[PDB]
């Protein structure tokens, strides 16, 4: 009969977090306008054979995260744990996939000090990867709390607000993925 | 809670108008074309009010009038338990100390101090989250 | 000490004489003042010693005066 | 000495939790055995001789001592973890009072 | 250019060969080698106890 | 088969030694289970590991000062003149399989041993375990801490490298020779002439491998025997009195826990020995009096002595054609600290006047003056230790080296005063926090709005209540009081099953009923015992 | 307030964050000297190499 | 080459007159004279990024360079033409020598470094603090040419070791030890910074004691 | 201004009827309630 206080606090903070990514987006666009015709410039060669499967995994993690919310709203703690463990594994795969992309980009001459494109690319995607890592920590902390006490409505609220952050992270990546790999 | 999001929708419309006007006015008769830094900030400033306003719009249409949303409600209408509010906790000062340790390490570029700070933050945040959920000791 | 000031007054050592803290503070300031004797050629440190010694002396004097007048016990 | 409290950890027999806890203790002991065998194998076959700077074997040599501590440390630590778990999950909980007569 | 700032010790006014000076490397405090010679400030720093 | 052999051997042992009454007494002895009681075992386990690794090291170490030419595999030191002590120390870490691991484990074990004593000493001081009839047990331990300090100091001086050789030259030589009247005669008797001489390392080797460890082992045996027959002090609580010991018997609970703790302590030291580089002597080179590197810090247990040297001003006296150097201040101050540490229980019993038998510990919050004094001493020790690292701190943290010396100098007098005042207020404030629970109950954190608009917080009484509903105020009993509802069991249990799949409902109900039945009986047994006595 | 513990966290984050920036005055180089506006490239490591500016940022 | 000289002066005018003067005589209380410092001093001071300096303090720190290799050579030639002085070693192709400066006797370089450098830079070039706000920076980033020029020119508080006090072969041996002691991995695990007991005691207290006390909590009981 | 100085731990031992932006003024001056509604508009 009353709005969820934790949900309102999380959504309010999630809106503010978007302005942090606004600054990173401004840096990428400012450097893109000064590229001069090459964006990305040589020797940076983005490959979609790896980014696309990595992006699809993160998108699929949102669906399983939503499934855990349905279990949490249903009062099924075991269903919530199964879906959030699966979500954590795919979220971890996203971090490993991004890092594996980072290793090959560095070997081919795309680094933060190497070029202006490397600076904006790594800051924008790296800070998002830090947000993904923070989301994985939230999953572990929330799941550890599931083994401490009985499944209460306040505990179910904590599961919902964590999924809000995960959905926010996934949506931001879609903007980053479309802006970097398609709007060149 | 119909007033709360009406505040954000009003801000959303103005931010959307300013973002569109600034982008168009910088595209024409402005050196360098579209000024990307301000346009990006204005566009995503509209996003901030849009997400909060849309959420408040969905919450408002679900639940009926609250006692604080009534134009003639009585004090006795709000009787009952409000919720959980933490009485005391020394974890927040530990979280800030943990975060300040990482910032000092990042300021002076000491990777060992950064690693210690990150580990301290995780432990401090874990204590705050688990403070009111730890069970009794089992022996 | 009374249980109103220290609730666990009967469970352990809970009282330290005020004379010990007052004399210790005066000796605290005196040791700071004698440390200006040395091989250092700068005087930035000397002013820091003087300031800390003055603060300690002022605190000791304020506490002693307030206890003498009876405003604090 | 008077034992005022003494109860078994699993009064209800035939429970899945008891079998699950039994495997948890065995898993830590199995890890200790695997790490102890690994310590035996790395000490005998890992390249341990010093290699000069800029040589091909320098990197493998630099991991010789680190591998000794990782395998030795994890082995006995896992055994200790399993022993603690066995006491806290299978050894009956007891409270005993002894007169000091001091 | 810094030779005018040199102050001589009694009984040691002629111990230097022009602008060359020789001082013991052993610190007078506890015997550590005080060899942190700063050329501009002309300060000899002992790494053991900061003399 | 296996049962008959045990019975046959048991009868054979009993027929020849009749150790039945005595062994049963050792199996039935009760030890309290508090976590802080295990702090003395960490130091004991570290010493055992030191003995095991130390014996291994003696099979390869040549403690000679004779100068030789290096012929080992370490290329950056090929041909460099060095002593045999530095020669074999490189041989252990390079020419013997596992020698580097053993040498690192030994030195990490020393660091844990020194750190364990300081932490274990803190509990003894703050909880009042030093009081009678345990004054002599405190005194024996204080000697053990001093012996450990010098044993560790001699330990890393054996390799005769540049870093430790510099530490020997200052601490062992200059301070000793600066002592008035007999100071130079002590230097000649210990070095066999002038520094460095030719007999220092062999003599230090003997002192470090036989004499000091032999004295430590004898004192440890007396420590364990005293803390094995005088019994162990326990914290106040339900059923705990001045004449009983509450806990678990040795067999099998305490033996398993102690043995498992030994395995875990060894693993931590084994991992650190093989995951963190400690004392890389090959990077420092052999000791030469003409060489000197920056950051000449000793081991952390010997830093406060070095910090005292760095901080004390250059105050010297020259009476009648003689010299009293600055090292005399440190030498006298070092002795004063040891004298105060050893004789503290008698000082307190003289000041407080309390000379009664004590078997129940005191919570540190309940003794604000001693807690403030101990916090003051800890702050002084920490500042002295960090003053030894002032040059290292100055480089890494961008602080003037002159500033760090004066910060430590002024802080040496100001910071202990601040810490004493803060700790004294903090200790009393925790007493007030404990009281608030007693007359009002545990704050559940749930806010309720009354029909007339009052905001009240629901409280959980710890005892009987009034007819109005307010709990009867309870009297403090020296025991910790709950402050979180989740610690009282209000959170319940998640549900019996694996992390991903639930167990059948009947099994969960049976398990939770058995658990609730077991906890109630345990509480009832303690309550019935407390009521009887 | 809605989040009593988050409210307390803000105070300490604010107190320790302010102390970090002010702590530049104890460094030999000093604190930040590029103005509170911190205009670029004056704040670049080339033009502001000191640790006082870094403490100001963090 | 007249092209290299006028390029160096043209770079000098808008970057180095405010503190060093238009004729390289130095500006009192702002900067010393650059006459006789040589090309080696300019190469070190600019390639290490130490110059142009930004303010007066205890010690000018290193930072990203303000000029590239071609501009450094032009600046060095302009200063070299005014008073002469030492020059940076060069290879056959005329580039700044880096690999050819690595000496073949690292054992000799180690003893020389411990006699002449360890006091200010530490056993393994990790850096060390000086009197008042000054310090000997860590040596793990300098290339062999930078180390050679630092030994030649003696920057700020470091002694100006001449080619007679330390012969070119001795200098090459020292930089060989400096370069190898920075690129050699630790043998007993993580290096902990290489500063000695001070990180070692910190690591023990924060890792082993925390684990030991944390394990004691798990095995033991409260109250 | 409708609570004690200082307010209790939970800020309120009671709450008045809220009908405008001056609840404390209405609580302390009930006779002025009619006047404020009548004179609110110029
Ligand atoms: C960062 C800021 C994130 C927090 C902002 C959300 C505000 C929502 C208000 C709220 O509910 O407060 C909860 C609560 C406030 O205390 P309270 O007043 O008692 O609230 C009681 C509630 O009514 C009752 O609520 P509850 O007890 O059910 O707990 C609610 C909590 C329960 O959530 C959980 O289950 C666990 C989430 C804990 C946060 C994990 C931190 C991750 C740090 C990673 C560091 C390495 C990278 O849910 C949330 O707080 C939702 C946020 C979802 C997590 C997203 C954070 C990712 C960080 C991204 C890093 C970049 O605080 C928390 O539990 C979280 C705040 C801790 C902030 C840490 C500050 C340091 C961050 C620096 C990191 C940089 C490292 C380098
Ligand atoms: C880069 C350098 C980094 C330096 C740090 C790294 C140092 C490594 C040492 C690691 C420590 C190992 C000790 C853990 C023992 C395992 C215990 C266990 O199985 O859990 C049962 C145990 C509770 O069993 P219990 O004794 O029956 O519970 C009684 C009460 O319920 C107890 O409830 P309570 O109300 O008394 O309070 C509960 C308390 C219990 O937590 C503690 O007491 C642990 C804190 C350790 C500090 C000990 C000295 C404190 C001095 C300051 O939890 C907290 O409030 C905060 C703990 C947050 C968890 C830490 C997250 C790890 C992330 C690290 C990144 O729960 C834990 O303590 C879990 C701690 C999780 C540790 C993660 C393992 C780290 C491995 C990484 C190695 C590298
Ligand atoms: C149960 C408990 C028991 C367990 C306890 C065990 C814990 C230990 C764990 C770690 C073990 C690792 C083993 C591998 C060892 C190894 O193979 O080693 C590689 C090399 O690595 C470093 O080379 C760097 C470069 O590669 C070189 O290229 C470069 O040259 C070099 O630079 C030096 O040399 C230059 C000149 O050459 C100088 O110019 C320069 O300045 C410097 O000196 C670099 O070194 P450096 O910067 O030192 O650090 C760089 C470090 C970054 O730091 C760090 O690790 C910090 C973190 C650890 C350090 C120790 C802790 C610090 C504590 C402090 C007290 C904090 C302060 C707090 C204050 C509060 C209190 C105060 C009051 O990055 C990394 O490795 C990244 C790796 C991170 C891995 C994390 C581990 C994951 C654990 C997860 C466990 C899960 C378990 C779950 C179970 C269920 C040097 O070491 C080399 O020698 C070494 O060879
Ligand atoms: C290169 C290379 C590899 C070389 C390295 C060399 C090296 C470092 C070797 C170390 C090897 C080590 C240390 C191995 C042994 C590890 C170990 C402890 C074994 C594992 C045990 C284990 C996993 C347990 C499972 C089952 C089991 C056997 C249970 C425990 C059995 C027993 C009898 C325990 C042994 C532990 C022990 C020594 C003590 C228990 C007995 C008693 C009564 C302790 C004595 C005692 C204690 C401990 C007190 O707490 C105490 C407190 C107050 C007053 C007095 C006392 C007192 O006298
Ligand atoms: C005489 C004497 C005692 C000197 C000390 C004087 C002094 C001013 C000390 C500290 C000064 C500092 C920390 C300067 C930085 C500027 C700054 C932010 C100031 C503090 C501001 C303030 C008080 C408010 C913020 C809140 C707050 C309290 C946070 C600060 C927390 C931090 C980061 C403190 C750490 C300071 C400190 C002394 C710790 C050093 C510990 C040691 C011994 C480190 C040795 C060490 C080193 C050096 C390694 O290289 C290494 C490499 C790899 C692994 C490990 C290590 C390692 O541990
Ligand atoms: C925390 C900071 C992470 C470390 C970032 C870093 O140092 O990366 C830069 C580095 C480029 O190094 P470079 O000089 O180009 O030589 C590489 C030769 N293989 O290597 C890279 O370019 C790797 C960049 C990885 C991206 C990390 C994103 C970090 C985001 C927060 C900042
Ligand atoms: C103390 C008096 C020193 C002695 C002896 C040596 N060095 Fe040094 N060095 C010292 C300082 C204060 C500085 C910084 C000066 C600057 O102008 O900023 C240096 C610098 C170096 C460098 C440059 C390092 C860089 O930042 O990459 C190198 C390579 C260097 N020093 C090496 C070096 C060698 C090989 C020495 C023995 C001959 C030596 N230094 C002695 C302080 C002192
Ligand atoms: C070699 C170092 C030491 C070892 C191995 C050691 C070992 C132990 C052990 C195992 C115990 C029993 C467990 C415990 O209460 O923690 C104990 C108790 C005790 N130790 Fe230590 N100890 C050492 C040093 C010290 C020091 C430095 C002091 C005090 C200065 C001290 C004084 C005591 C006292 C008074 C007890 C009484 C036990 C009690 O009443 O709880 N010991 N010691
Ligand atoms: C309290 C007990 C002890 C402490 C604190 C201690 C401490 C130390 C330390 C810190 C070192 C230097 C380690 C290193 O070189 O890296 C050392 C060296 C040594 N210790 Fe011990 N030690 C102890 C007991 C013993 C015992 C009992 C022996 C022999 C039985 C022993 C034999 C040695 C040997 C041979 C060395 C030198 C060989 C080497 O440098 O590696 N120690 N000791
Ligand atoms: C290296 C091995 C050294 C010897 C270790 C011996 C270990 C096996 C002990 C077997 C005990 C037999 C118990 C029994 O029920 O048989 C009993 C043997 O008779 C005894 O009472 C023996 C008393 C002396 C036992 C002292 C042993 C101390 C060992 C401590 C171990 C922690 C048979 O009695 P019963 O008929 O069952 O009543
Ligand atoms: S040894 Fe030179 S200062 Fe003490």
């Amino acid at each position: 009969n009353r709005p969820n206080m934790v949900s309102v606090g999380t959504i309010v903070w999630l809106s503010s977090e978007l302005m942090f990514f606004a600054g990173l987006f401004a840096m990428y666009f400012t450097a893109r306008a000064q590229a001069g015709g090459a964006w990305p410039p040589e020797p940076t060669e983005l490959n979609l054979a790896l980014a696309v499967p990595v992006t699809l995994v993160l998108i699929a993690s949102s669906f399983t995260c939503q499934m855990g919310v349905f279990a949490a709203e249903r009062g099924d703690v075991f269903g919530l744990r199964r879906w959030y463990v699966i979500t954590f594994l795919m979220g971890l795969f996203f971090v490993l996939g991004q890092g594996y992309e980072y290793i090959h980009l560095v070997e081919h001459g795309t680094t933060i000090p190497g070029s202006a494109y490397g600076s904006v690319f790594y800051l924008a995607t790296g800070f998002h990867g830090l947000h993904v890592i923070g989301g994985l920590v939230a999953f572990v902390l929330l799941l550890a709390r599931t083994k401490m006490s009985k499944f209460t409505p306040a505990q179910a609220t904590a599961a919902i607000v964590v999924s809000y952050y995960w959905h926010f992270v996934d949506i931001v990546w879609i903007a980053l993925f479309a802006t970097i790999y398609f709007v060149r | 809670m119909h007033i709360e999001a009406r505040l954000f929708e009003i801000l959303t419309a103005f931010f959307a108008l300013a973002a569109v006007v600034y982008a168009v006015l910088t595209a024409m008769f402005a050196t360098g074309g579209v000024e990307w830094a301000g346009t990006t900030a204005l566009v995503l400033t509209t996003g901030l009010t849009l997400i909060t306003g849309t959420f408040f719009r969905f919450v408002a249409r679900r639940l009926d009038t609250r006692p604080e949303d009534y134009e003639d409600a009585e004090i006795s209408d709000g009787a009952g338990e409000l919720g959980f509010f933490a009485p005391h906790s020394w974890w927040p000062i530990l979280i800030s100390l943990s975060f300040s340790t990482a910032a000092v390490g990042a300021a002076l570029w000491l990777p060992w101090l950064i690693a210690a700070g990150v580990a301290f933050v995780i432990t401090s945040v874990c204590g705050l989250v688990f403070e009111y959920y730890w069970g009794p000791e089992k022996h | 000490v009374d249980v109103e000031d220290v609730p666990s007054a009967e469970w352990g050592w809970s009282h330290m004489p005020i004379g010990v803290m007052h004399i210790g503070g005066l000796l605290s300031a005196a040791f700071l003042l004698v440390m200006m004797r040395g091989n250092h050629v700068g005087h930035v440190e000397d002013w820091f010693l003087i300031g800390f010694a003055a603060v300690i002396v002022a605190l000791v004097g304020r506490n002693w005066w307030l206890r003498r007048r009876g405003w604090i016990r | 000495v008077e034992t005022i409290f003494k109860e078994p950890r699993w009064p209800v027999p035939g429970t899945k939790a008891e079998k699950r806890t039994e495997r948890l203790v065995a898993y830590w002991l199995m890890l200790g055995g695997l790490s102890g065998l690994a310590l035996l194998l790395v000490f005998l076959f890992w390249p341990w001789e010093y290699q000069p700077f800029g040589s091909e074997g320098e990197f493998l040599y630099s991991l010789a001592t680190p591998l000794y501590g990782l395998t030795f440390g994890l082995s006995i630590l896992s055994i200790g973890i399993g022993a603690v778990l066995f006491q806290k999950k299978f050894i009956p909980e007891e409270i005993s009072v002894q007169d000091r007569h001091d | 250019a810094d030779m005018h700032r040199v102050i001589k010790r009694k009984g040691q006014e002629s111990f230097n060969f022009g602008e060359l000076f020789a001082y013991t490397k052993v610190c007078s405090h506890l015997g550590c080698p005080s060899s942190l010679y700063e050329q501009q400030t002309y300060r000899i720093l002992c790494p053991c106890h900061q003399s | 088969d296996f049962a008959k052999l045990a019975a046959a051997q048991g009868d054979a042992i009993d027929s020849r030694y009749h150790p039945s009454a005595a062994v049963r007494r050792q199996l039935n002895k009760v030890f309290p289970t508090h976590w802080s009681f295990l702090l003395g075992e960490i130091a004991l386990y570290s010493f055992i590991i030191l003995l095991l690794t130390g014996v291994w090291l003696t099979l390869f170490f040549d403690p000679s000062m004779a100068h030789v030419t290096y012929d080992g595999v370490y290329q950056p030191l090929r041909g460099v003149q060095m002593s045999r002590a530095y020669e074999t120390a490189l041989d252990i870490s390079f020419e013997v399989r596992g020698g580097l691991f053993v040498r690192q484990v030994h030195h990490w074990a020393a660091l844990m041993f020194a750190a364990s004593i300081m932490v274990h000493l803190a509990r003894i001081f703050f909880t009042g375990a030093f009081r009678r009839p345990r004054e002599a047990n405190w005194v024996i331990g204080s000697l053990l801490l001093i012996l450990a300090m010098f044993e560790g100091f001699f330990g890393y001086s054996l390799p005769d490298d540049l870093l430790s050789g510099t530490g020997i030259r200052a601490a062992l030589s200059g301070i000793t020779m600066g002592i008035p009247v007999i100071g130079t005669w002590m230097h000649w008797a210990l070095f066999g002439g002038d520094f460095p001489g030719e007999i220092l390392i062999p003599r230090l080797y003997a002192l470090h491998i036989l004499l000091i460890p032999g004295i430590i082992l004898a004192l440890i045996g007396a420590h364990l025997a005293l803390v094995w027959f005088q019994k162990h002090t326990q914290f106040p609580g339900p059923g705990r009195t001045e004449t009983n010991v509450v806990g678990v018997r040795v067999m099998p609970v305490f033996a398993v826990k102690s043995g498992a703790f030994f395995a875990m302590i060894t693993g931590v030291l084994g991992l650190m020995g093989g995951l963190l580089t400690i004392n890389p002597i090959w990077n420092l080179g052999p000791y030469k009096p003409s060489q000197v590197s920056a950051g000449s810090q000793p081991d952390f247990y010997m830093m406060w002595t070095d910090g005292l040297i760095r901080l004390w001003p250059a105050w010297e006296f020259y009476p009648f054609g003689h010299t009293i150097p600055q090292g005399v201040w440190v030498a006298v101050g070092m002795g004063l600290v040891f004298a105060l540490l050893i004789a503290y229980p008698f000082i307190e019993k003289k000041v407080t006047g309390d000379d009664a038998h004590h078997n129940l510990l005191q919570r540190p919050r309940d003794v604000p003056v001693r807690t403030a004094i101990g916090s003051m001493a800890i702050a002084l020790y920490l500042l002295l230790t960090f003053a030894c690292m002032n040059d290292i701190i100055a480089l890494k943290f961008h602080i003037s080296l002159n500033a760090t010396t004066w910060i430590g100098r002024i802080g040496m007098v100001v910071l202990p005063a601040i810490v004493y005042f803060v700790a004294y207020r903090w200790a009393i404030s925790l007493q007030r926090s404990d009281r608030e629970v007693l007359e009002h109950g545990v704050e559940t954190g749930i806010i309720k709005r009354l029909p007339h608009g009052a905001y009240v917080e629901l409280h959980q009484p710890l005892g009987p209540v009034d007819e109005h509903g307010h709990p009867i105020p309870l009297e403090y009993a020296g025991a910790p009081l709950p402050k979180r509802m989740n610690k009282l069991g209000s959170g319940g249990a998640p549900g019996t099953g694996s992390f991903l799949f639930p167990d059948p409902a009947v099994e969960h109900e049976a398990l939770t009923e058995a658990a609730h039945a077991s906890e109630h009986k345990s509480l009832t047994a303690l309550k019935e015992h407390q009521d009887r006595i | 307030v809605a989040f009593p513990r988050l409210n307390a966290l803000s105070f300490w984050l604010f107190l320790f964050g302010a102390l970090i920036a002010i702590a530049g005055f104890i460094t030999p180089g000093g604190a930040a000297d590029f103005g509170w506006t911190a205009y670029s490239p004056l704040t670049d490591a080339i033009h502001s190499p000191g640790a006082g500016g870094d403490l100001w940022i963090m | 080459q007249s092209a290299l000289l006028r390029t160096g002066k043209q770079l000098f005018e808008t970057s180095c007159v405010s503190c060093h003067g238009a004729n390289l005589q130095g500006v009192p209380d702002r900067g010393p004279s650059l006459i006789g410092t040589g090309e080696a001093a300019v190469y070190f001071q600019v390639s290490t990024g130490r110059m142009p300096a930004m303010r007066g303090e205890a010690q000018a720190p290193s930072k990203p360079p303000h000029f590239d290799e071609s501009q450094i050579d032009a600046l060095g030639a302009y200063v070299q033409a005014n008073g002469g002085g030492p020059t940076v070693p060069r290879d056959d192709h005329g580039a700044v020598a880096q690999e050819s400066l690595i000496g073949g006797d690292v054992a000799r370089g180690g003893d020389l470094f411990r006699l002449n450098c360890a006091s200010c830079h530490n056993f393994t070039g990790k850096g060390g603090a000086l009197s008042s706000g000054k310090y000997a920076p860590d040596l793990g980033d300098a290339n062999p040419a930078q180390i050679y020029t630092a030994m030649l020119t003696g920057p700020q508080n470091m002694p100006k070791f001449s080619d007679r006090q330390l012969t070119p072969d001795e200098k090459r041996d020292i930089v060989a030890y400096v370069r190898e002691s920075a690129e050699t991995p630790s043998y007993g695990g993580y290096g902990l910074g290489g500063f000695g007991p001070a990180p070692e005691g910190m690591a023990m207290w924060i890792i082993g004691m925390v684990a030991a006390i944390g394990v004691a909590m798990w095995i033991g009981s409260r109250a | 201004w409708a609570t004690s100085c200082p307010p209790p731990r939970h800020n309120f031992t009671e709450l008045p009827r809220i009908r405008s932006e001056r609840p404390a003024f209405e609580l302390h001056y009930p006779h002025m309630v009619e006047r404020m509604r009548a004179e609110a508009h110029v």
